[PDB]
């Protein structure tokens, strides 16, 4: 997935965890 | 500036065991039904040619997406860290798009195709153009799919104590285009992939279910009425033409061809087409089922009715006068209620019936068994049959496929950076996204099974094909 920006930490460890679509 | 949870990302050992169950039925079944239907198709050399190579087509984008979608999935449901590189990165979303837009494609076509076999007033025949057609699927596909392999890359971060490798759509790009790629994927994916499609083919079997209502209807008057393409006076002294169109109560055969040139839009002095008699039937049909619904005796009655019960009760407002079916309130009280068998005995038992025996027997049989059986032949049955099943098909795909791009949908309205305990949405849409692969890989798997389902030819297949 995608995140707004890179400031938000959590949301990258979603897409970390996230499926791959 | 954003703060932190307090609640984790996660997911319950639970969903991941019942999750992995399902990935990996759905993968063996898959695989193999994909792999039979090629087999069949690749050893019936005979039918090599014709629209079996849009379901090879289908078969292969459906094994692809499989192949590419369900282990990766696995392995980022298991081992939470992934060794693959920024190869694999952009290598994987470029396929998995590609095989999800040939899927698409193949299948609209398929439906498209089935649209065009079934109708008439067509060109010349689908026999060569389909194969260039298949050209244009997989290289659209694969242009469509770029982005993906562009705009994805891996990142690396310290998160709360451990060194993560993510694989992801990264959030900035270099590109102004990706940027907005970035913005707007699954809007993109949600309308050409899901909205578009669907809609295409609702709209060509919308056109074709009223294009065969108008033909049988057409071939149901034509056998109990009969079609005349010259004026001739009636059984009860009015001159008539076409399928029992009443032209004038006056016996002025001059003032018959008044409202005839009137009707037909020409000079016809008498004569007209089979096509333009068809037209005016359609404009006669019409008329009977918009006067039908202002007769509060027939209107719940028709409202009651399937299409083709709706048909055989236009064949009797065109016999008899709309009155005279009013006279029916007994048998229409048995058909409103669904009652079909008592129905049936209860209008053979009528006068109508009596002096009309053909057209009586052959309007209750349709009745009855609610089918075109006592009029059309197979091959239009069969045609029906297997542009019903591919539609059947698209619904199958239309509904498979709604949780994953409802999901996304979600995480890109529903996110708000700012909200402490947003970790709890975040993982409800974990728990979404691996279902939604699951549905998706579902429906590229039962494709073959789903086309065996209610079709007969596939049936047979299904039946005969078991080892090699």
């Amino acid at each position: 997935c995608s995140c707004k920006d890179m400031t938000d930490k959590e949301c990258l460890y979603f897409c970390h965890q996230d499926v791959i679509w | 500036s954003p703060p932190p949870c307090q609640g984790p990302i996660e997911i319950k050992e639970t969903f991941k065991y019942i999750n992995t169950v399902v990935s990996c039925l759905v993968f063996v079944l898959g695989i193999i039904g994909n792999s039979t239907l090629l087999y069949i198709i690749y050893k019936n050399k005979c039918m090599r040619n014709g629209p079996n190579i849009l379901i090879a087509s289908l078969a292969l984008g459906d094994l692809l997406h499989i192949v590419i979608a369900i282990p990766i999935n696995v392995y980022k449901l298991l081992a939470e860290d992934w060794p693959f590189g920024a190869e694999m990165c952009k290598l994987v979303p470029f396929i998995q798009k590609a095989s999800v837009g040939i899927t698409v494609l193949s299948l609209c076509a398929l439906s498209i195709d089935r649209y065009r076999a079934v109708a008439s007033w067509s060109r010349i025949k689908v026999p060569k153009w389909t194969a260039v057609e298949i050209v244009l699927i997989w290289v659209v596909s694969v242009v469509l799919a770029v982005p993906e392999a562009i705009g994805f890359d891996i990142i690396t971060m310290d998160y709360k104590g451990s060194y993560l490798r993510i694989c992801l759509l990264h959030p900035v790009q270099k590109t102004a285009f990706m940027q907005f790629y970035a913005t707007a994927k699954d809007w993109w994916l949600f309308s050409f992939y899901f909205c578009l499609p669907l809609a295409i083919t609702a709209f060509f079997y919308t056109l074709m279910t009223c294009e065969m209502l108008r033909k049988n209807i057409f071939e149901m008057l034509r056998i109990d009425e009969g079609l005349r393409l010259k004026i001739y006076k009636d059984t009860e002294g009015y001159y008539t033409i076409g399928i029992g169109h009443l032209l004038t109560k006056s016996p002025s055969l001059n003032a018959a061809k008044s409202e005839l040139d009137k009707a037909i839009g020409r000079n016809t002095n008498g004569v007209i087409t089979k096509d333009e008699a068809e037209k005016l039937f359609n404009q006669d049909v019409d008329a009977a089922v918009r006067g039908i619904l202002r007769n509060a005796k027939l209107k719940p009655v028709y409202d009651s009715l399937d299409a083709v019960r709706r048909a055989a009760l236009i064949n009797m407002v065109f016999q008899m006068g709309e009155t005279g079916v009013a006279g029916f309130t007994n048998s229409l009280r048995m058909l409103q209620q669904k009652r079909w068998d008592e129905a049936a005995v209860n209008l053979a038992k009528s006068r109508w019936y009596n002096q009309t025996p053909n057209r009586a027997k052959r309007v209750i049989t349709t009745f009855r068994t609610g089918t075109w059986d006592a009029y059309l032949n197979d091959h239009l049955k069969q045609r029906r049959e297997v542009a019903k099943t591919v539609f059947c098909l698209v619904l199958v795909f239309a509904l498979c496929w709604l949780p994953l791009h409802l999901a996304r949908i979600l995480k890109l309205t529903l996110y708000n950076q700012n909200d402490p305990n947003r970790c709890e949405l975040l993982s409800f849409l974990l728990v979404l996204d691996y279902i939604g692969i699951n549905m998706a890989s579902l429906n590229s798997c039962a494709n073959p099974i789903a086309l065996y389902l209610v079709s007969k030819r596939f049936k047979n297949a299904f039946k005969s094909a078991l080892c090699c």
